[PDB]
């Protein structure tokens, strides 16, 4: 087909332009900066109330409350200062794979292997926790869901498309298509304007929330992309693959910046998060550990090893105080 | 939400009487329950506490050993049994609910009260002013004082501002000195520190006329004290 | 069939993106990291007086 | 100390009690995961048990001889199995359905799927129950057509019993760890008591083996 | 006869050291660095009992050393004897309970799926301890120190402290000590031995009837456990019964052979508390890898 050859020529032109726009890599610029050595963190608290594997976790906006999702059909809200249980919500479908906490603190969303995203309201006048909405319309499993303004929620599924829903009416306001494989994770921008998503076909796409069209795409990996997160500046992001490699992509340069890998590590990443200053990059691995990389030099700076199974979820507070990790051993851990 | 109670009336000295408080419209089995009485022409005073799950019960030093509180979850009814009534126990009673977790708001709904006529170390808090003459459209302030400091090591004080407009039950205005309760106009505000507290109102209408009470929740027993009165 | 035109249009709309040099991105990232260094409670540990955990 | 936090601690303790009770109530049910090929009698097997929204996973709940069975049918997913298959790491048993009525080389792709699911890195120590269900018309198929089309190396008679045994051993030879797993085989039909009793016996056997492995004696 | 002294001293020393280290490792592993299940609860309780008993050993070691003198105080006399007796009874009953647990968990797989919760485990585990305390009450009551009218003191039973007349003293002493002896060969030996034997025989019969053998490991482990328990606790009970037969003569002091046999068999019996953790907890592979990973 002539269109296939035209597409190949256009891709070659894009690659040539990307190469031409390049310069000396980030290593040359950051060679002379001071490093940070032995970033040692010790477990402060230990939240033990779950009875099965733990698949998701999200920090509250006040940096004190958090929510965790288990496979026994439980969504638990923890107070991170006294290790107390504020709420324990039982779920209709035990096969969950994600959770989110509203930026105002009123709603919590959970989804999973039943093609439905449930939304629960916390502050009612009867004292209990009621289910507020049940968004349905996806064909594959829900992989990750995030809140925007307590009325709009963006979800990602395992059917190559990710949707944007208006909660009050209950229907897909917008749909985003363009991946070939499953979509595994997404992270909203700090200003909630754009958002990136990683797919199970070794590509990451940047979408504009309004007007609903794919803006950019990046391809540097060799296997599935299993986690993704925005740099706090909002002008870069970090992708964690399934072949023991992390990468830092730039929106404006539209190509790769640096890669984080080691010969000793051969497992697959499961979560990625940053620090308030954008200097430390955490990474939850599959070999029971949790590495802490110096994002400006690629040299490893610390190890968090306290878990008896693979670490599945990882998060950092808004003010930058603590770090929460959660694994398949049914224990969360707060590090500081 | 409804917390309607019954059982009062005319009794004799040395008798006994049972009060019942039927709750409908909320998850009754997750709320701690208080009783609060009020004598004619006087202020509010705490009576009794039963927690959620009946694992903790508190009484007042003036009625300990004479009153007994209990709850029934499947029937959703709060019972209070009274023995050896004396002439001092003539008053009108309120059934109150409260739920404690992080960021909650206790004392958020009071009942309607029932009358009871019988024929014939603790923290003390003072509202020196008894009445204030006001006209609508202006701004007013009310002050409350306590013997010891209410600030705790956690960092949150325990002060509650209630309003009682005439002919009705009290209503929660402010909890923990700075948090506005749900369904409350933004005009009301609270501030203060240590042992001095101030509740301010920016504008006054015909709905903001009544008595104002301050309470502390730092330790049991709970002490209200007399209340400032506003009128036009 | 009909996917080729969509793919070609998407690639064409991606073609006209204006880009900056990599050194600019590196300098911007370094500047951002330097600017907010002090307010990071994980790079430089804070004394146990202000630490909410123990 | 604590002033108003004691009520919060009481709330937390009651919550912990409720979670422990719910967990110990929910950890008494035998988990079975159902797998098969296209129209391979999965619906018939599901219906034969004693016994819109949520299109993905269909959970069936039944009870036989004081044992509470819970079966997950996940055939209506249509996505990569390698991304969500580890959720079922703790299932007690795996039921597999195969239609013996072989027409376009369905046996080869069924064998491929069985090889992929039997040797997975997650499903070690998990026994596999196997049903060969479409046996009513298998004799008609073999008398009207020979089995050498599916297996050119086949060098046996065209009788029902020998062909059935050959297919059964062909499927059972895909196992790699003959010492860890234990494949059970069954030829099911319009009969019901046989199916439920076979599932019950296999579940009892694997339960006994798991108890022995737990108590150190294994 | 001189050889027996070295034998008993060496047995006491090795039992002390090996038992205390083994039980410490078992309590540390099964108490904190492992989640709690029914088997872990049972192993934890057995480890606690054996640890206390094997820790209370050096007082025996020094009481035999002096010659019969009891240099320590009356309070230590009472406390040590109470602790030792209650811990021995608890250990024996816990072994019997573990054997019964395994037998039920293998013979009835349907029942243990529905009614084998940690709540039931914690509800039933207080039986052995209560029984041990109720059976060791006489040691709390009537055991005391007494001068021997020569310059030595004995931590022993004073059944008749009111009088000092030899006739009724001997009568009540032999009566109470014979009823004690009869409780020990009916409660501390016969029931746990019979339960262990019956349970493991039923397990072996079921295994060889249904055919679950991928190896000989279950039979080897069962044989090891049963044989170790029997060889540890048989001779002491036999010689104690023999002594109780001729106890009235023994108080007059002519059966010195029984006097030394009782203590040597007592040391051989006390060796079981040393043997228990290796046979019960570390025989499982998972615990071995857990301990290796922990240290
Ligand atoms: C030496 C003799 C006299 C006294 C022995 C006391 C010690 C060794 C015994 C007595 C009570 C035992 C504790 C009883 C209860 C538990 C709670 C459990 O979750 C961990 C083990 C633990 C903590 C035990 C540890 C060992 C223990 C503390
Ligand atoms: C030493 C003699 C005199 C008394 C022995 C008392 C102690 C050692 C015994 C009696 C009650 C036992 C406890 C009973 C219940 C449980 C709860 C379980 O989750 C952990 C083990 C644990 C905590 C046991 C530990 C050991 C224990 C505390």
């Amino acid at each position: 087909d002539q269109l296939r050859q035209e597409a190949e020529q256009l891709k070659n032109q894009i690659r040539d332009a990307r190469k031409a726009c390049a310069d000396a890599t980030l290593s040359q610029i950051t060679n002379n900066i001071d490093p940070v050595g032995r970033i040692q963190m010790r477990t402060r608290r230990t939240l033990r109330g779950h009875l099965a594997k733990i698949y998701a976790m999200h920090w509250g906006t006040d940096s004190r409350l958090l929510v965790s999702a288990s496979q026994d059909g439980k969504l638990i809200i923890w107070d991170s200062y006294t290790t107390n249980k504020v709420h324990a919500i039982p779920l209709r479908s035990s096969w969950v794979m994600t959770c989110a906490y509203a930026p105002s603190g009123n709603y919590v969303a959970c989804g999973g292997l039943d093609n439905i995203c449930s939304i629960y309201n916390l502050k009612t006048r009867e004292g209990n926790v009621r289910v507020s909405r049940e968004l349905a319309g996806h064909t594959g499993y829900l992989s990750c869901c995030r809140f925007l303004d307590d009325n709009q929620i963006v979800t990602s599924s395992g059917d190559t498309t990710c949707a944007l829903w208006d909660i009050e009416t209950g229907q897909q306001t917008t749909t985003f298509t363009g991946h070939t494989g499953d979509v595994m994770s997404l992270s909203l921008a700090p200003d909630t304007r754009l958002f990136v998503s990683g797919a199970c076909d070794a590509s990451a796409k940047l979408w504009d929330v309004r007007e609903g069209m794919c803006r950019q795409t990046f391809t540097g990996h060799e296997s599935d992309i299993n986690a993704i997160c925005f740099f706090p500046n909002g002008n870069a992001f970090a992708t964690g693959s399934d072949d023991a490699t992390c990468r830092l992509f730039d929106l404006r340069a539209d190509q790769e910046l640096m890669t984080y890998s080691h010969d000793n590590i051969i497992c697959g990443i499961t979560s990625v998060s940053f620090s308030k200053s954008g200097r430390l990059l955490l990474a939850g691995y599959d070999d029971f550990n949790c590495n802490v990389w110096d994002a400006l030099k690629a040299d490893r700076a610390g190890v968090l090893a306290g878990h008896d199974n693979r670490v599945s979820c990882l998060g950092v507070t808004d003010d930058g105080m603590a770090v929460a990790t959660g694994s398949w051993d049914s224990f969360l851990k707060i590090w500081n | 939400v409804q917390l309607v109670e019954s059982g009062g009336g005319l009794v004799q000295p040395g008798g006994s009487r049972k009060l019942s408080c039927s709750a409908s419209g909320f998850a009754f089995s997750s709320f701690g329950m208080h009783w609060v009485r009020q004598a004619p022409e006087k202020g509010l005073e705490w009576v009794a506490y039963i927690s959620s799950g009946s694992g903790t019960i508190y009484y007042a030093d003036t009625v300990k050993g004479r009153f007994t509180i209990s709850r029934d979850d499947p029937k959703n009814t709060l019972f209070l049994q009274m023995t050896s009534l004396r002439s001092e126990d003539t008053a009108m009673y309120y059934c109150v609910r409260s739920i404690y977790y992080y960021g909650s708001s206790p004392f958020d709904f009071w009942g309607q009260g029932t009358t009871l006529t019988v024929s014939s170390s603790d923290i003390v808090m003072t509202q020196a002013t008894s009445s204030v003459p006001v006209t609508p459209g202006e701004s007013v302030s009310i002050s409350c004082r306590s013997s010891k400091s209410l600030l705790h090591s956690n960092g949150n004080t325990y002060l509650y501002w209630f309003l009682q407009r005439p002919g009705q039950s009290p209503q929660l205005l402010i909890y923990r000195m700075s948090n506005l309760a749900s369904g409350v106009p933004d005009r009301f505000s609270g501030s203060g520190s240590g042992t001095a507290f101030t509740l301010t109102i920016s504008r006054l209408e015909a709905e903001d006329v009544g008595v104002y009470y301050c309470m502390q929740h730092l330790e049991y027993p709970l002490t209200f004290g007399a209340g400032t009165k506003l009128e036009l | 069939i009909a996917q080729a035109r969509k793919l070609v249009e998407q690639l064409k709309m991606e073609a006209n993106i204006d880009r900056i040099k990599v050194s600019k991105a590196a300098a911007d990232l370094m500047a951002y990291c330097e600017a907010h260094a002090k307010e990071d409670p994980l790079l430089t540990p804070v004394p146990a007086s202000e630490n909410p955990f123990r | 100390l604590s002033a108003e936090d004691k009520a919060a601690v009481e709330r937390s303790k009651m919550i912990d009690r409720n979670l422990r009770e719910d967990g110990e109530k929910a950890a008494r049910e035998v988990k079975l995961l159902l797998l098969g090929a296209g129209e391979s009698g999965k619906s018939t097997i599901v219906k034969q048990m004693k016994i819109v929204k949520t299109t993905g996973i269909v959970e069936t709940h039944f009870t036989f001889k004081d044992l509470h069975f819970k079966m997950f049918d996940v055939g209506g997913q249509r996505s990569e199995r390698k991304k969500w298959i580890h959720c079922f790491e703790g299932v007690t048993a795996i039921i597999f359905c195969v239609a013996l009525s072989d027409e376009m080389n369905r046996m080869h792709e069924s064998m491929k799927l069985f090889d992929s699911i039997c040797n997975n890195k997650w499903f070690t120590d998990t026994s596999i129950i196997l049903f060969l269900n479409k046996k009513d018309l298998f004799e008609e198929k073999i008398k009207k057509s020979p089995l050498t089309i599916c297996y050119p190396e086949y060098a046996g008679s065209n009788t029902y019993e020998e062909a059935a045994a050959y297919i059964q051993c062909q499927f059972e030879d895909l196992n790699k760890r003959k010492d860890t797993k234990e494949i059970y085989t069954h030829f099911t039909c319009a009969t019901d008591t046989k199916n439920v009793q076979f599932v019950f016996d296999a579940v009892t056997d694997v339960i006994i083996k798991n108890n022995l492995k737990d108590c150190g004696l294994f | 006869y001189l050889f027996l002294d070295i034998i008993t001293y060496l047995v006491f020393a090795v039992t002390f050291v090996l038992g205390v280290l083994g039980n410490g490792l078992v309590i540390w592993v099964a108490g904190f660095r492992m989640t709690h299940t029914v088997t872990t609860i049972s192993y934890l309780n057995l480890a606690v009992a054996d640890f206390c008993f094997t820790s209370t050993l050096p007082f025996f070691m020094v009481r035999k050393a002096m010659g019969g003198h009891w240099p320590f105080g009356w309070f230590l006399c009472k406390f040590v004897f109470t602790i030792v007796d209650i811990n021995l009874f608890g250990s024996v009953f816990l072994i019997a309970l573990i054997a019964l647990d395994r037998c039920v968990c293998v013979l009835h797989p349907v029942w243990t799926q529905n009614h084998r919760t940690v709540s039931l485990a914690k509800k039933v585990i207080i039986g052995p301890w209560v029984m041990a305390l109720l059976l060791t009450l006489p040691v709390i009551i009537r055991v005391t120190t007494v001068p021997g009218k020569t310059g030595t003191v004995a931590c022993t039973f004073n059944f008749s402290p009111w009088t000092n007349d030899p006739k009724e003293r001997i009568n009540v002493a032999v009566a109470m000590l014979t009823v004690r002896g009869i409780i020990r060969f009916i409660i501390g030996f016969s029931a746990p031995m019979s339960i262990v034997a019956v349970s493991y025989g039923l397990i072996a019969t079921k295994i060889h009837k249904q055919g679950l053998i991928k190896s000989s490991r279950p039979l080897r482990v069962l044989s090891f456990v049963a044989a170790a328990f029997f060889l540890c606790w048989s001779p002491y009970q036999v010689v104690a019964l023999i002594a109780t037969v001729r106890i009235r003569e023994l108080l007059q002091g002519m059966y010195k052979e029984i006097g030394i046999a009782v203590d040597v068999t007592s040391a051989l019996a006390f060796f079981n508390s040393c043997l228990n953790p290796m046979l019960y907890v570390f025989m499982g592979q998972d615990f071995r890898e857990r301990l290796i990973h922990a240290l």
